[PDB]
RNA sequence: AAUUUCUACUAAGUGUAGAUGGAAA
């Protein structure tokens, strides 16, 4: 856990050293791929702090923004409005299908000052969270898979 | 006269000398020319060598503290053992270059003296 | 206003500091007690085990459903590709067949007995049950989500995105293409087909199924498809040993036997992918070494194979065996040529006579570009180096007798170490104690890989043309065994470089898995952690779970007995926090409200696209006001004031409104006695956050990091420091024992190390242990912050900094250089050329409280450097070394960020990729890249501690002058306040005038000096003044189409270096050679003299001469004292720059010495982009070119001093 | 030779001067 990491990412390293060169397309696309792709693995290395309310972290429309401006295709996402991934509205919210689940067992009812019901529900909706974020991540690395195999270069 | 004397003695010199060159590159080996060579050629009263060169300050054996100027070394160093091999081995080639280069001219004096007097000596 | 009033608070940041934590009264033995350590230790270690369980149960998965699955479109897709194609877009039919049958497996897996039950909850919990293994995966009972890091991963081994680890693209575009690969490569085994070997034995112990033919004709795929299948197939390939000694033979074997005539010439069958290393003890590490390089290893074995394949090379065809383009080609193409250059050459030369007019002269353009052409190829034939080659040289014998000799190399290393895979082998000292050993194995392991880095370049990346596949298809079923020596050699150095101690820690969850997420009142019953200030010992408060409200119920205590208590309120996210609340059915039944409002945020015309409506979304803003001011949380707890409706153009600009003002921390009183009698109870757990400074004997500055600290509750922070949530916590283990550290004693007079100390002997009143810190445990502590979380002067920073140095008028300049004598050297220059300030960084100043007591970092390099010398260059001296250059460079960037704010400069800074130096700083050209990441990363923040906080350039104020890091390459050209600017020419230039030679004058022949010595203007000699006055024009010479003068009179005196090392005279070695060969030299021109002569040893002793009057640095090599750069020209004062004559002033006008001289011209050649950023429009700032060239730059330099 | 951590220290005596962005493969 030394070794391994410094050897990964060299290996990625002497990548994006090395692709600077293949595209030979119209422009530097190669800074709008790798600025992507270290974005990538920002979320992909703790996507789970994305769940905490207040966590260091601050999506879609701006990439496209950045991807337009340099003239790549865009990156068809799955979804644009984003605003239904839950975090810690644990105040602020029921609707959900699982409560029928959870009078199967005894459980509570719906107010959540009982002990047992809180982690009942907090397991469901970090699950939903990362269920929804890696559905997110796999559109980026489907982007890069197409632009790899139409032009040739390396990135995943 | 006894000019075999000479020759036997130039011809074992040259059988230590290709024997070992590679030790004369190392800086402090077992070893120890040409203005000595033609003194004790010159008293017998031999024709002389016609050597490549006298000088011989500038052949590098362990002055690797102690020299710059090569544009191979700078090539070397213009792509990231590794480089140290380069440099070790680039004077060590030069080396042996100079040598053999030296070497060549005790076998053409051999084969002049050999191929005018009717002797043998290789 | 200068240059540094407007770059703070330009964007954001996330630092995260590390304090210590020590637990205070009876916490420690409350832990013990309650036993809350030993659940953890268990949930760090096991966590690897259950992963090993639910993969044993996943591929028991696999190899249960692929026993059900017979693939219908695989004829259609196998006989439609080797239907010899054609395509027309037919091979687009034959991928839309191999993803629908990607899809047709993915179906099978997806109805494959319920599967929706494989990556939720219960998994954990139901069918891993059905030994001791129940408390195992039992472990886990109230603590799920820790398995989301795998259940993601896990589920995409099941998808169809022809990813590498998945399961589908594996066995459809890997295990397929291999598979009818062999079924076409059984057209060209049929020849060799005796039934007493094939048949009579494999078919009767294998399978009793259908005969070999069946495997390669395609309709047992979906047989092979289970691993057991693939089981079944690689041991018709290679051969099952059915526990009985017979060796039963393979389809390799029998197609190896087909060369007994001398020819084999029929690819054999290649194996089949089948579906799913030390580091802690000495006696592990040495087995695993010798089980990976003893006499019978795979490795070893795989050498041998590669000596037998280059002994009998010569049978493949020289068309094939391609060598790599670019660092190892000029090493392959030097040792058969016996000249580095001469592949450079040729292809040179092949690339002129095509390209090049019938001219000879060229330009640095038409240079370049000839070095992107040559770097265009991809690699090279060995047919081509023959064409390269003269006579009596043949590669098929060079290249052959040049492997065996390393071949016999390893052999003779293993002869050295034959003494090391003997069963009966001891360990005498450990490894960090024994060198003879640790010597043997790194000679072992360095000259094996030698050996690949050797062998490597024969791939030629291919894609390629007919490449030599009967070769290629052995020589990466080798090298592929070769690979797995880094596997070792990435285990035993980071084994032996490690520290006695050891970091390893694990989270500390306190039986909870949501655990400090955040620090908000009003949820902190549920995150379970506060933070108490008392006087300046801070606290840290744990409250146990059955007793979760220990401090809701507290008094604002009167006996003046009192911690502080945070409050910490934290809106979260306000842009996607308020939509998710103010239409979430409780809201929408506690407000009302507005059906136009309802709808206007379901159609969602708030947001841009042109559906952006201003008083539309107005009464949205409206709407949000007046329910955040009913909302009964965020009416009381903030001071939340708004500007007014028609304020907003943007409710973006709204949104950075409320998260700019929603965060509030204060402190409301609590007791003292009660809560120490609280954790005394046990219901809480109280750690004191601690460091080196929050001691009372710190009689000195901060770490900068507990300044920052301290910062977070001050009145100050406002402007703005907001300590944020994702806080955890960690705990180590005792390393170290207490007894076996190398303890100094009190009360006697100990050592000292730093030589320049003038107390050169101290003592102490008590003990100072080495390594005290791992003797225990230590609660390491993080809680990270998060700096300028709202910014205000938003811009483009890389043109801002332009757009300032345009209107600035005098803008100064810093240059970082590297020099032999000196790792660093500093040179400021004002916006004319005038140096400032030079000196060395060898020495390190510590401006504490009066004292400026220096230390060299020089003398330590050299010192550690004769270590290394002495112990025959291990990996210890070696990571000791670089770590001492990673200290160095860390205490390089206070002097710089000093030095910035002092002078309010641009640091320019010598770029790497341009290259082309021999950068002999005695320092790895890697550190020089970790020094320009611990100096972008500090100028993110810029700020010195001693200031104060509130005003600028201080803890609060922080200067922001660069981005952050990006990726290797695009760290170039321009950053911040740093930039990078090509090193051409910078080190071997004339400061004066800007002579630089660029004559070729290494000795060729006299067919060459003749026409080299004509080509001179004027060689004469004058008698007032003995000197060997040489002129010349530059544009009757080769590669000379960069100098702008062109008119260079040469002289020759001052000193020289003559290896003879001895010291010569430039003048009088001209004199007693012109005396050897006896000229009457005072009547100049003389080179119609000097083209009569006929030998060859006045011309090798006359160029030699030449490039000594050229030679412009000079190093003794053995001692820093001549370091002298001296310039055979001179200018209009009729004096030549001397190093040594300008070294004894105070502060000079010129550099100092070599190395001072290279920082002086980088920073010149900043000074030339900011005379080309004067001479710009706004409009191209951020085009405005930055990488001069070569003609530019000697052009700008000449010129400057007229 | 002490350190949240690293480097160089012993720096006025349980530390000094600089730096340090953490978890995750
Ligand atoms: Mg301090
Ligand atoms: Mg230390």
């Amino acid at each position: 856990s030394k070794a391994m990491y410094e050897a990964k990412e060299r290996y990625a390293k002497k990548k994006m050293q090395e692709n600077t060169k293949i595209d030979t397309l119209t422009d530097e696309q190669h800074d709008a791929l790798a600025q992507l792709c270290a974005f990538r693995h920002k979320f992909h290395s703790n996507k789970d702090s994305l769940f905490l309310s207040e966590s260091a972290f601050s999506m879609q429309s701006d990439e496209n923004s950045k991807l337009r401006e340099v003239g790549l295709p865009t990156i068809e996402w799955s979804f644009y409005d984003n605003s239904h991934i839950p975090d810690d509205s644990f105040r602020e919210w029921f609707n959900f299908a699982n409560y029928s689940e959870l009078s199967e067992t005894i459980g509570l009812e719906l107010d959540l000052d009982d002990d047992e019901t809180y982690e009942l529900v907090y397991d469901e909706l970090y699950t939903e969270a990362m269920g929804e974020y890696e559905e997110l991540n796999q559109d980026i690395e489907k982007y890069l898979r197409r632009i790899d195999e139409e032009h040739g270069t390396q990135y995943c | 006269d006894e000019q075999h004397d000479a020759l036997a003695q130039l011809c074992a010199f040259r059988h230590k000398f290709h024997s070992n060159k590679d030790s004369l590159f190392l800086s402090e080996s077992a070893f120890s020319m040409q203005s000595d060579e033609n003194s004790k050629l010159r008293e017998v009263g031999l024709p002389t060598i016609e050597w490549s060169f006298y000088d011989n300050s500038h052949i590098p054996d362990d002055s690797f503290r102690e020299w710059f100027n090569f544009a191979n070394y700078s090539e070397l160093s213009e792509t990231i053992d590794e480089t140290y091999e380069l440099v070790y081995d680039e004077l060590y080639t030069e080396a042996m270059g100079e040598y053999e280069e030296l070497n060549q001219d005790i076998e053409k004096y051999l084969r002049r003296i050999d191929e005018e007097h009717g002797t043998q000596y290789c | 206003m200068s240059k540094l009033e407007k770059f703070t608070n330009c964007y954001s940041l996330s630092k995260t500091l590390r304090f210590k934590a020590i637990p205070v009264g009876k916490t420690q033995e409350n832990i013990d007690n309650k036993r809350l350590l030993v659940e953890d230790e268990k949930r760090a270690e096991d966590y690897k085990g259950v992963k090993k369980l639910l993969d044993r149960y996943y591929l028991s998965f696999i190899n249960d459903v692929l026993h059900s699955i017979k693939l219908k479109n695989l004829n259609n897709y196998i006989s439609l590709f080797r239907k010899k194609t054609r395509t027309e877009k037919e091979n687009k039919e034959l991928e839309n067949l191999e993803i629908n049958l990607r899809k047709e497996i993915a179906k099978a897996f997806k109805g494959n007995e319920g599967y929706k039950s494989l990556f939720k909850k219960d998994i954990i919990e139901t069918i891993l049950p059905e030994k001791d293994e129940i408390a195992l995966v039992n472990s886990f009972n109230g603590f799920t989500t820790a398995f989301t890091g795998f259940f993601d991963n896990r589920e995409n081994m099941f998808s169809e995105e022809a990813k590498s680890t998945s399961i589908a693209f594996r066995c459809i575009n890997e295990n397929l293409t291999r598979y009818i690969s062999n079924m076409d490569i059984f057209e060209k085994v049929d020849a060799i087909f005796d039934k007493h070997e094939v048949q009579e034995i494999k078919e009767k112990i294998l399978n009793s199924d259908y005969d070999v033919e069946d495997f390669f004709e395609g309709e047992f795929f979906n047989f092979v498809l289970t691993q057991e299948g693939i089981d079944v197939y690689n041991a018709i390939i290679g051969g099952f040993v059915t526990e009985s000694g017979e060796k039963i033979k393979g389809l390799n074997e029998y197609i190896n036997l087909y060369n007994q005539k001398t020819k084999q010439k029929l690819p054999k069958f290649k194996p089949l992918y089948k579906q799913v290393e030390g580091y802690t003890s000495d006696e592990e590490v040495l087995e695993v070494f010798r089980n990976t390089l003893n006499k019978n290893s795979e490795i070893f074995s795989s050498i041998k194979k590669l000596e037998k394949l280059f002994k009998n090379f010569d049978e493949y065809s020289s068309a094939g065996i391609f060598v790599k383009n670019g660092p190892a080609i000029s090493t392959i193409s030097k040792d058969i040529f016996g000249e580095w250059n001469v592949i450079r050459d040729k292809w040179n030369a092949e690339y002129d006579d095509i390209h090049l007019k019938k001219k000879a002269v060229v330009t640095e353009k038409y240079e370049d570009d000839r070095r992107k052409s040559f770097k265009k190829i991809g690699s090279f034939s060995l047919e081509q180096l023959q064409e390269y080659a003269d006579a009596d040289l043949s590669v098929v014998e060079k290249l052959k007798e040049i492997i065996i000799q390393k071949v016999d190399e390893i052999y003779k290393v293993y002869g050295s170490s034959e003494k090391l895979f003997d069963a009966d082998f001891v360990l005498e000292k450990s490894l960090k104690k024994n060198d003879a050993v640790v010597a043997i194995m790194k000679d072992l392991l360095d000259s094996v890989k030698s050996f690949e880095n050797y062998i490597k370049a024969f791939f030629g990346e291919g894609k390629e043309t007919n490449r030599d596949e009967s070769f290629y298809g052995d020589f990466v079923l080798a090298y592929d065994i070769l690979l797995k020596v880094d596997h070792i050699y990435d285990a035993i150095r980071n084994y032996v470089t490690q520290k006695p101690y050891s970091k390893d820690k694990f989270k500390l969850y306190f039986q909870n898995p949501q655990f400090m997420g955040g620090w908000d009142k009003d949820k902190e019953t549920d995150y379970r952690a506060t933070i108490l200030r008392y006087g300046s010992k801070y606290y840290l408060a744990i409250m146990d779970k059955k007793y979760a409200k220990c401090l809701q119920k507290i008094d604002k205590d009167d006996v003046n007995g009192n911690y502080e208590k945070i409050n910490y309120k934290l809106l979260p996210g306000p842009n996607k926090m308020l939509p998710k609340v103010f239409f979430s059915k409780k809201w929408m039944a506690y407000y009302n409200p507005s059906e136009d409002i309802q709808k206007i945020y379901k159609n969602g015309t708030f947001k841009k696209g042109d559906m952006f409506n201003l008083n539309d979304c107005h009464k949205l803003i409206d709407f949000f006001k007046d329910s955040i001011s009913r909302y009964p949380k965020w009416s009381n707890a903030y001071d939340f004031n708004f500007s007014e409706t028609e304020k907003y153009k943007d409710i973006a600009g709204f949104y950075r409104e409320v998260e700019e003002q929603g965060y509030k921390v204060s402190f409301e009183s609590a007791s003292k006695k009660e809560v120490d009698k609280l954790v005394e109870e046990g219901k809480l757990y109280m750690f004191q956050i601690y460091n080196k400074d929050f001691s009372d004997k710190s009689h000195g500055t901060p770490n900068l990091h507990t300044m920052y600290f301290k910062l977070l509750f001050d009145e100050n922070n406002h402007g703005q420091i907001r300590l944020s949530g994702g806080a955890e916590l960690f705990m180590r283990r005792a390393s170290l024992k207490k007894e076996e550290l190398v303890v100094h004693p009190a009360n006697s007079p100990i050592a000292n190390k730093n030589p320049d100390n003038p107390k050169k002997t101290t003592t102490l009143s008590y003990d100072v242990y080495k390594d005290k810190r791992f003797s225990e445990d230590q609660y390491e502590l993080h809680i990270p912050i998060a700096i300028n979380k709202c910014p205000k002067n938003i811009f483009k920073i890389n043109t801002e900094v332009r757009v300032l140095l345009k209107h600035d008028d005098n803008p100064y300049v810093i240059g970082i250089d590297r020099g032999e004598r000196n790792l660093l050297y500093i040179v400021v220059v004002d916006g004319k050329g005038n140096i400032v300030e030079q000196y060395s960084l060898n020495e390190i100043i510590n401006n504490f409280n009066g004292i400026r007591i220096k230390t060299d970092y020089h003398s330590l390099l050299d010192k550690k450097e004769k270590e290394r010398f002495e112990a025959r260059q291990n990996w210890t001296s070696i990571e000791n070394i670089k770590e001492l250059k990673a200290g160095y460079i860390s205490q390089v960037v206070h002097k710089i960020c000093e030095l910035v704010e002092k002078y309010d400069a641009v640091i320019a800074l010598e770029d790497l990729n341009s290259g082309f130096k021999n950068s002999r700083v005695k320092v790895e050209k890697q550190v020089y890249q970790k020094f320009e990441k611990m100096l972008i990363d500090k100028l993110n923040y810029m700020v010195d501690k001693k200031s104060n906080p509130c005003a600028t350039g201080g803890a609060l104020k922080g200067y922001q002058i660069t981005n952050k890091f990006e990726s290797f390459k695009s760290m170039s050209t321009q950053n911040g306040f740093i930039f990078y600017i090509p090193a051409w020419l910078t080190s071997k230039i004339d400061p004066s005038t800007g002579f630089v030679n660029l004559l070729k004058t290494k000795y060729t022949s006299i067919a060459d000096s003749k026409k080299f010595i004509s080509s001179f203007d004027r060689i004469m000699y004058v008698p007032e003044e003995d000197l060997f006055e040489f002129a010349l024009d530059y544009k009757n010479f080769s590669r000379t189409d960069a100098d702008y003068i062109k008119k260079w009179k040469l002289y020759s005196y001052g000193n020289r270096i003559r290896i003879f090392w001895e010291e010569v005279c430039l003048t009088s070695a001209y004199k007693e050679l012109f005396n050897k060969y006896g000229i009457n030299y005072q009547q100049g021109d003389i080179r119609a003299l000097l083209c009569e002569q006929s030998d060859k040893a006045f011309y090798s002793s006359f160029m030699a001469l030449m490039s000594l009057m050229l030679q412009m640095r000079n190093s003794i090599t053995g001692r820093t004292d001549v370091d002298f750069l001296i310039s055979p020209v001179k200018n209009s004062d009729g004096i030549f720059y001397d190093s040594r004559n300008y070294e004894a002033q105070e502060n000079a006008i010129l550099p100092k010495n070599a190395d001072a001289n290279g920082a002086y011209n980088i920073a010149r050649k900043v000074l030339w982009a900011i005379g080309q950023f004067k001479k710009a429009e706004d409009e191209k700032l951020d085009k405005v070119k930055i990488a001069i060239s070569n003609k530019e730059w000697l052009e700008y330099a000449q010129t400057s001093v007229k």
